[PDB]
């Protein structure tokens, strides 16, 4: 089926630098159905990117999504202290949703 | 009674209306919609459109219909150019970039996109054709890069046919970009597949 | 203006059943699809299934065929999921999510924890 895999499973980053997350589908998908989310412990998922690139309302322009086919990415331009969270990709086509495990972006 | 086709899907219109990138006017993007259900009341009732004009149909009757096919043509133009996207019109877009047949059935929908398309230094990714030797026929796409004349010579002259527009936050309304979607309908003499939300019975 | 509102929960014994409601607001209940997503503690998200109320079509994730019922009641703009015969491996947070046609954006409710124990 449509299986998303994220990479790397974990990151170790300085606050203030740039970093990216990769999402790879088993089969190609339309970019119109990809989204990125983040969570802080105890919280509901927050939408960051939808349609594989549009920025969700209320999200600062540090977050930029792109991609096509099977290969998609999320870039965070500065990794502010508030950006350290678990992140993940979702495919939300009409027949089946799939969520991509998740990556933990750590500070250290 | 209500006896519509046994459709099991909702129509993929998000891809048409809520895309991050729109085609330029000379290279407008056509998509086909088929074998699905759509509630046109919702889109119509939304106050976001500055233009919503139908030809051959009335917006309020759309849910009682089912179409052979629906084609969605999307692109970006200036606000003052909205006037040209209509049957019976002439002008550089109506004649060189996007021509509608004069006998037209469907709806023209448009809204201001200054917040998405204008860039601080000018969004020069949007281009318009200024030069063409003759007018377009309905639904043609002139995506050529041929060069046009001035004086009576071969190829002063040699004009590149396309002109980018400075879509910038500094623009007054007539110069703000607008996103346009045209829904062209095929209907009646057909095994129609795109239906409104009706409760088929018996 | 879309908002999804969910109720709280507790179950006192495996083998029992939990029914969770999601009230939609902001209009456009129709012409939308409603999905249910589960998050077990320590896990990521998984889709359980979903429904399109105006087609009245329900599609279940394969691992949840059996036990799970997804239904909807458009007259009150709501949707439900019921998970019967609970086994305590399912003491997860259950979220409803909605997407309208004419859009791409996905709306989420406030997931509710269903805890099942003696
Ligand atoms: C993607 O769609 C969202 C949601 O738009 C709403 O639903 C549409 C079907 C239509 O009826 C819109 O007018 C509704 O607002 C867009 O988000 C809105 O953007 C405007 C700015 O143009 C802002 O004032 C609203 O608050 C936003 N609403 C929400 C819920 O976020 C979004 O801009 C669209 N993205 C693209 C690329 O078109
Ligand atoms: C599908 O819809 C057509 C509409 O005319 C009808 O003739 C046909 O019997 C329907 N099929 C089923 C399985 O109901």
């Amino acid at each position: 089926e449509i299986v998303l895999t994220q990479s790397p499973g974990t990151l170790s980053l300085s606050p203030g630098e740039r970093a990216t997350l990769s999402c790879r589908a088993s089969q190609s998908v339309s970019s119109s159905y990809l989204a990125w989310y983040q969570q802080k412990p105890g919280q509901a998922p927050r939408l960051l990117i939808y349609g594989a690139s549009s920025r969700a309302t209320g999200i600062p322009d540090r977050f930029s999504g792109s991609g096509s086919g099977t290969d998609f990415t999320l870039t965070i331009s500065r990794l502010e202290p508030e950006d350290f969270a678990v992140y993940y990709c979702q495919h939300y086509g009409s027949s089946l949703w799939t969520f991509g495990q998740g990556t933990k972006l750590e500070i250290k | 009674i209500v006896r519509f086709p046994n459709i099991t899907n909702l129509c993929p219109f998000g891809e048409v209306f809520n895309a991050t990138r729109f085609a330029s006017v000379y290279a407008w993007n056509r998509k086909r919609i088929s074998n699905c259900v759509a509630d046109y009341s919702v889109l119509y009732n939304s106050a976001s459109f500055s233009t919503f004009k139908c030809y051959g149909v009335s917006p309020t009757k759309l849910n009682d219909l089912c179409f052979t096919n629906v084609y969605a043509d999307s692109f970006v133009i200036r606000g003052d150019e909205v006037r040209q996207i209509a049957p019976g019109q002439t002008g550089k877009i109506a004649d060189y970039n996007y021509k509608l047949p004069d006998d037209f059935t469907g709806c023209v929908i448009a809204w201001n996109s200054n917040n998405l398309d204008s860039k601080v230094g000018g969004n020069y990714n949007y281009l318009y054709r200024l030069f063409r030797k003759s007018n377009l026929k309905p639904f043609e796409r002139d995506i050529s890069t041929e060069i046009y004349q001035a004086g009576s010579t071969p190829c002063f002259n040699c004009y590149f046919p396309l002109q980018s527009y400075g879509f910038q936050p500094t623009n007054g309304v007539g110069y703000q970009p607008y996103r346009v979607v045209v829904l062209s309908f095929e209907l009646l003499h057909a095994p129609a597949t795109v239906c409104g939300p009706k409760k088929s019975t018996n | 203006q879309v908002q999804l509102v969910q109720s709280g929960a507790e179950v006192k014994k495996p083998g029992s059943s939990v029914k969770v409601s999601c009230k939609a607001s902001g209009g456009t209940f129709s012409s939308s699809a409603i999905s249910w997503v589960r998050q077990a503690p320590g896990q990521g998200l998984e889709w359980m299934g979903g429904i399109i109320p105006i087609l009245d079509i329900t599609n279940y994730a394969q691992k949840f065929q059996g036990r799970v019922t997804i239904t909807a009641d458009k007259s009150t703009s709501t949707a439900f999921m019921e998970l019967s015969s609970l086994r305590s491996e399912d003491t997860a947070v259950y979220y409803c999510a909605l997407r309208n046609q004419w859009d791409l954006l996905v709306y989420w409710g406030q997931g509710t924890l269903v805890t099942v124990s003696s």
